[PDB]
């Protein structure tokens, strides 16, 4: 039961991973791609502002792991059956003014006294599930995310150079690197390893000044959320050769193709994966911009 | 004065999506018994049998 001042940016919320072996924080993963560009561009529009009204808290018997699960889901390797409101409809009890059920540090949700698990600031995350359970709402016809457009956004947010391609435009770049064999996947896993939780509970929290002082901390932590993410859905990848290193290439990186077959080079959404991942992205960079 | 070597040719071309194989050729071929062309007709037909 600890505060704040930034919730990341405190030990155990590290967030590191794989070059082929080591570890290196992200920023320093995605130091190593490029963008040949082509043709198009990915004029960004504005993602449509939240369907407001969240799912009822409905008590329900059990543990809701949500750190685990909603990532497992967001990067995973197939999440079997994501959207299925039960934790979510309980992720919403959190979202009130007197609960119980304490967010657990290790990233679960439960009564009374938890026991033991240091869980999070009770306020911190009351703001958190205010927004992040409208997620249980992805599955609703009426409430889709409408995914193409949103993709538009992940790319000049992920890959256009700041400022220059920071006004509005740019063209779809199919991005290349020097990988490692089952590269893209292996590095997907450090990532669902990762814990988000630190992530958004701090960034539906932190003021304002200090809200943007730690976007610039994980612009890179958040670009390399989305980048293994954005594979997920980019065409085709093969691997180029070059010269003895193998460079693994990605179709268009911006270009959502709303494919849902099995790839072996990366992860793979299902359709309603889609349905979820495409409203993940609405609601983070609805407030990843403000 | 000779060191006759082999010179894998692969040590000669910077752009090796050509190159193959290797000196263990020239290993092998030193031993095949020089054949004549209906000397190798034989050897492949009894191969692709």
């Amino acid at each position: 039961q600890q505060p704040t001042g930034g919730y990341t940016t405190l030990e155990q919320f590290a967030f590191t991973i794989r070059n082929d072996g080591t570890n290196a924080t992200p920023t320093q993963f995605l130091q190593l791609l490029s963008w040949e560009a082509t043709e198009n561009e990915l004029v960004k529009k504005t993602i449509p502002t939240p369907e407001t009204h969240l799912p009822s808290a409905r008590n329900v018997p059990g543990n809701v792991y949500i750190e685990d699960a909603i990532t497992q889901a967001l990067f995973g390797i197939s999440a079997q059956n994501v959207n299925a409101h039960g934790y979510f409809s309980r992720l919403s009890a959190l979202a009130l003014p007197n609960t119980s059920a304490r967010l657990g540090l290790d990233g679960v949700i439960y009564n009374s006294e938890t026991i033991n698990i240091p869980f999070y600031d009770p306020a911190a995350v009351a703001n958190f599930a205010a927004t992040y359970a409208k997620l249980g709402n992805a599955s609703t016809p009426r409430y889709r995310a409408d995914m193409i457009d949103i993709y538009a956004h992940v790319g000049l947010e992920l890959a256009g150079t700041d400022a220059e391609r920071a006004a509005g435009v740019m063209p779809v770049k199919r991005a290349k690197f020097d990988s490692w064999e089952g590269s893209l996947i292996s590095l997907s896993r450090d990532v669902v390893n990762w814990k988000i939780l630190a992530f958004l509970i701090d960034l539906c929290s932190l003021e304002g000044e200090a809200l943007r002082a730690f976007k610039t901390r994980n612009r890179d932590v958040f670009r390399m959320m989305l980048f293994i993410m954005s594979t997920a859905v980019a065409a085709n990848v093969v691997n180029r050769k070059v010269t003895k290193r193998v460079d693994r290439v990605l179709e268009y990186i911006g270009v959502n193709s709303m494919r849902t077959a099995g790839r072996t080079a990366t992860i793979t959404y299902d359709l309603s994966r889609h349905e979820f991942a495409a409203k993940f992205l609405q609601l983070t960079f609805t407030r990843w911009n403000a | 004065r000779y060191h006759e070597s082999v010179l894998e040719i692969a040590d000669i071309f910077d752009q090796a999506d050509f190159i193959q194989t290797s000196d263990a050729v020239r290993q092998l071929r030193a031993l095949m018994p020089t054949l004549s062309t209906s000397q190798i007709r034989h050897a492949i037909e009894r191969i692709a049998q």
